[PDB]
RNA sequence: GGAGGUCAACAUCAAGAACUGUGGGCCUUUGCCUAUAGAACUUAUAACGAACAUGGUUCUUGCCUUUUACCAGAAC
């Protein structure tokens, strides 16, 4: 509870200190806004995702993107960790949700599904283990070993 | 050369030829040096042809 | 005969059979997870 | 209820074992002798004559 | 020249003799010990 | 460990509750069953 | 079978071993 | 130690002329081998290959007689030989084994290469393919092993 | 029997006689992957084949029969084949006992061992169909006998005849006047595939008559498969023959049936 | 299992070449297929052949080559 | 049985200056303390290689219409 990572519409980070509220450091890195960002428990990890396609891994060691991960047809709105299993994922206007290996930066499954661009995207230990929601106005709960709407 | 060193990779024990001379498809012999050069020219001009 | 008026649905692309080309940022890279305590 | 625990213990367990297989049925596809070092009878056909 | 095309060496090479290489005129009385082997392919192939 | 951990159960329930999970796990993990 | 029967059997190809053409 | 007289190549031992005629009749038909010979058809093509591989047994069939049958020569003519590759040392080395004394090649032993087991079908008696055959009466189909030509190297045949 | 089981085969074409690749000329320079040529396009390539069998007089014995095999040679079937005895595959005309060994396979692939493609082929090309059995050849470009006009259609009709005949077993054939085009008719699918693999590419009239030395300069006649027959009689004929034997197997169904129970 | 490799005649490779060399005929149609493949392993096989390069005070070299 | 092989497979090779097994005591297997046996290869002007290439990302430059191809430094 040492501190934010605030994404923001100039591209950059800001991660500040939620005791005093300074500013402890700028992550640039991405060229257009930032929609979305998520930090890791077990993991060091801190995951960003913009407008530009692309979801970036950021190793807060050393404070430099580590890893790409590629492969959205368009503008990535939402990254969601899961908890237990060490993958992303990732969904925006592609209209699909993204499940990321996190080591081998292999999109691993996709999620057909929704009829419009996905805003929200949660994980879950037990079954659904993806939450989705989209503007087709529906919320779809996923089993994704199967691949499909559960 | 001396300055950013490499420290290569363990796990490369495996090589190309180690794996390519194991299956049917190729055969070991000698043969004159000049003779391995002309044939590899030939190899690859019908490569690019 | 102008502006986006949708997007295009990476179901489509889900359907196709791949091609295997390999390309260059796919290459191995930081092959090795770091767990915190 | 939240989930327990030797439920998730268990989702955790087969879907782990999913996915390495997915990751490991790509990494041995690809054009890259590299790239395959970080990955039965069993048809009983008609009546199994 | 390039519509020559490369001989092969199964006909025009291969009988035609090696005709001498470099070596050296060494010497008899000094090198005594590395005269013979030095210029073999392999220097010292059979040897215990 | 605790008892409802033990059980493989979850965690203000009534005597005849009290019998219930027994009667219940008593079906699933029978002991001269398994 | 029998040496005997083998020994007398294998000249009946064509050409010595063993290349030589059985029938 | 090449075919070549390259020049550190040592001169031969003392029995060679007496047989270098055998051996020229040898090598003279194996520049006529591998000539080129126009083939359309597959089975054209490795029956040349076929006499290519036919004629290095010949040869170092007849130098085995020569030097572990009727010992004609010397130890050292038969080793300056090896030594200039005009015989197959372990090709010898098997044919001095116990079961393999009119062996094809060294491919037709390989147990790797083959798909399933090994040891072509050029290595199974003819003694038993034809009872075999005699269970389906079908006669029996084989004629040469793919890779050399043979028909039957075991030694009973 | 005293004909083709006893007298071996015999080699139609000694190997050095046989074409070579690279056909000639149609374009300016070769190429080596596809064979074929380069630029511009020569009037279109097509020739008479210079070889033909003779059914009685090559076929004969081949090791495909000691050794069992199912399928025909069709080198054979062009009379080009240069291995002679030492053959893979059979070298005689398809007979019924030989398709009774076929009869399996057959629905899939050709009596010469090549599966067989679904649509047909948009001019009606080489291999046929395995959705439908089509055992009727059309026979055209009935120029392959050159320029000669003949004395009525009694010659076209009667040559063919004489030529498919030896083929197979024909069940019919018409040759129409107005359109130039055989249509004839087999048994079996096979001696319809084996033939249509035989004639293709030939020549007419008799091994000497006026043009006869001429014949190589001819473009040779399609041998193709044929459509339906739009008339409705034997479109009736087609719909009688399809109701008899689907009553036929319909035995078949009922003692297997039967024997299930 | 494992028994090695077999050495073989050099008359062998010698007559594969010398016959590919003119290839038109249909039964190449794998061994085209093939060669493309190899040209993904040619530099290797650069490397290798020019490392052996035989040097001044020699001959002839004579190596052994792995051929497909 | 000895010598070998331009043979193969499987292990292992960058770290608390660092390995493994075993005996005993405490906590409650882990872990800590104590006793004992054996430690191939690689390391101090630091490393398997007395040798020396390329690529990716991210920064800083340099050429300078733009992209490949590049200039020369750094970190991973
Ligand atoms: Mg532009
Ligand atoms: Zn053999
Ligand atoms: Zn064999
Ligand atoms: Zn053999
Ligand atoms: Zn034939």
């Amino acid at each position: 509870n040492e501190w934010f990572i605030t994404g923001s519409n100039d591209t950059t980070m800001k991660v500040w200190d939620l005791a005093t509220g300074k500013l402890k450091t700028t992550l640039a890195g991405h060229v257009m806004t930032v929609r979305d960002v998520a930090v890791s428990d077990r993991h060091p990890y801190l995951f960003s995702v913009s407008e530009d396609k692309t979801v970036k891994c950021w190793d807060l060691e050393k404070n430099q993107i580590i890893r790409d991960y590629y492969g959205h047809l368009s503008g990535v709105r939402t990254v969601s960790i899961h908890p237990t299993l060490d993958l992303i994922a990732t969904a925006g206007r592609d209209s699909v949700i993204k499940l990321w290996d996190m080591r081998t930066r292999i999109p691993v499954i996709t999620l057909v599904g929704h009829k419009g661009p996905i805003n929200q995207v949660q994980c879950t230990p037990v079954d659904p283990q993806v939450v989705s929601s989209s503007t087709d106005a529906t919320v779809r709960l996923w089993d994704v070993v199967a691949g499909k709407t559960m | 050369n001396e300055l950013h060193p490499t420290l290569p990779t363990n796990h490369n024990k495996t090589k190309l030829l180690k794996s390519l001379k194991n299956t049917k498809y190729f055969q070991q012999t000698t043969i004159d040096w000049v003779e391995a050069g002309l044939q590899l020219c030939r190899q690859g001009h019908n490569m690019l042809n | 005969h102008r502006p986006q008026l949708e997007a295009r649905s990476g179901a489509k692309a889900a359907a196709y059979t791949p091609t295997g080309i390999e390309h260059a940022r796919l290459l191995p890279g930081h092959t090795t997870l770091k767990y915190r305590k | 209820p939240l989930p327990t625990k030797a439920e998730i213990q268990e989702c955790t367990a087969r879907t782990k074992s999913y996915i390495q297989r997915l990751v490991n049925a790509k990494l041995a596809n690809s054009n890259n002798r590299a790239s395959s070092r970080y990955v039965a009878p069993a048809n009983l056909l008609l009546n199994n004559s | 020249d390039d519509d020559e095309p490369p001989l092969s060496y199964e006909q025009h090479i291969e009988n035609i003799e090696p005709l001498d290489p470099i070596n050296l005129p060494l010497d008899s009385q000094d090198d005594e010990y590395v005269k013979d082997w030095l210029y073999d392919s392999r220097p010292l192939e059979e040897d215990s | 460990l605790n008892l409802y951990d033990v059980l493989e159960l979850p965690t203000y329930d009534d005597l005849p509750q009290i019998k219930r999970k027994y009667r219940t796990l008593a079906l699933k993990y029978h002991p001269d069953k398994h | 079978f029998t040496k005997s029967e083998l020994k007398r059997r294998r000249k009946t190809r064509k050409g010595d071993g063993p290349w030589g053409s059985w029938s | 130690m090449p075919r070549i007289k390259t020049r550190r190549s040592k001169p031969a031992p003392d029995g060679f002329e007496k047989i270098k005629p055998t051996l020229t009749d040898f090598e003279i038909q194996l520049r006529d081998a591998q000539k080129d010979k126009s083939s359309k058809l597959a089975a054209k093509s490795n029956e040349q290959l076929w006499e290519i591989m036919q004629l290095h047994h010949q040869r170092s069939r007849y130098i085995y007689t020569l030097y572990y049958k009727r010992k004609a020569i010397s130890k050292d003519l038969y080793d300056w030989l090896i030594k200039e590759k005009y015989a197959d040392k372990l090709l010898i080395a098997k044919w001095r084994k116990t079961g393999y004394e009119k062996l094809c090649c060294l491919r037709c032993i390989q147990k790797n290469e083959t798909n399933n087991g090994s040891t072509c079908i050029c290595r199974v008696p003819r003694a038993q393919l034809e009872e075999e055959a005699r269970k389906k009466g079908t006669q029996v189909s084989f004629h040469q092993c793919v890779h050399c030509g043979c028909r039957g190297c075991a030694s009973t045949d | 029997m005293t004909s083709w089981r006893d007298k071996s085969a015999k080699v139609q074409v000694k190997e050095s006689e046989l074409p070579s690749s690279i056909p000639a000329q149609t374009g300016l320079t070769f190429n080596i992957w596809y064979n074929k040529w380069s630029q511009g396009f020569a009037g279109n390539t097509r020739f008479v084949s210079p070889f033909a069998l003779q059914p009685q007089l090559h076929s004969g014995k081949t090791r495909g029969d000691n050794d069992g095999q199912l399928f025909f040679c069709l080198f054979f079937a062009k009379g080009m084949c240069c291995l002679g005895p030492k053959c893979e595959y059979l070298h005689h005309i398809p007979d019924e006992e030989d398709i009774g060994k076929l009869a399996l396979r057959t629905e899939v692939l050709d009596c010469f061992g090549r599966e067989k493609f679904a649509d047909y082929r948009e001019d009606m090309g080489g291999i046929g169909s395995f959705r439908k059995k089509n055992k009727t050849l059309y026979v055209g470009g009935i120029d392959g006998a050159l320029n000669s006009k003949h004395l009525k259609p009694a010659q076209i009709e009667s040559r063919i005849r004489f030529v498919f005949s030896r083929l197979g077993d024909i069940d019919r054939i018409r040759y129409v006047e107005s359109k130039n085009c055989g249509f004839v008719k087999f048994k079996y699918q096979a001696n319809a595939e084996f033939a249509k693999e035989a004639m293709s590419n030939q020549t007419l009239l008799l091994p000497s008559d006026k043009e006869w030395d001429d014949r190589r300069e001819g473009t040779g006649l399609l041998v193709k498969w044929a459509n339906e027959d739009p008339d409705p009689a034997a479109q009736k004929r087609l719909q009688e023959e399809l109701k008899l034997e689907s009553l036929n197997m319909m035995v078949h169904l009922i003692n297997n049936n039967t024997n299930s129970a | 299992l494992y028994t090695p490799k077999a050495e073989m005649p050099p008359e062998h490779l010698r007559k594969i070449i010398n016959t590919h060399s003119d290839m038109a005929s249909k039964m190449y149609n794998t061994d085209k297929k093939a060669f493309l493949g190899a040209l993904k392993y040619l530099p290797h096989a650069i490397l290798k052949l020019l490392e052996n390069m035989p040097h001044p005070w020699e001959q002839a070299k004579e190596v052994k080559v792995l051929y497909h």
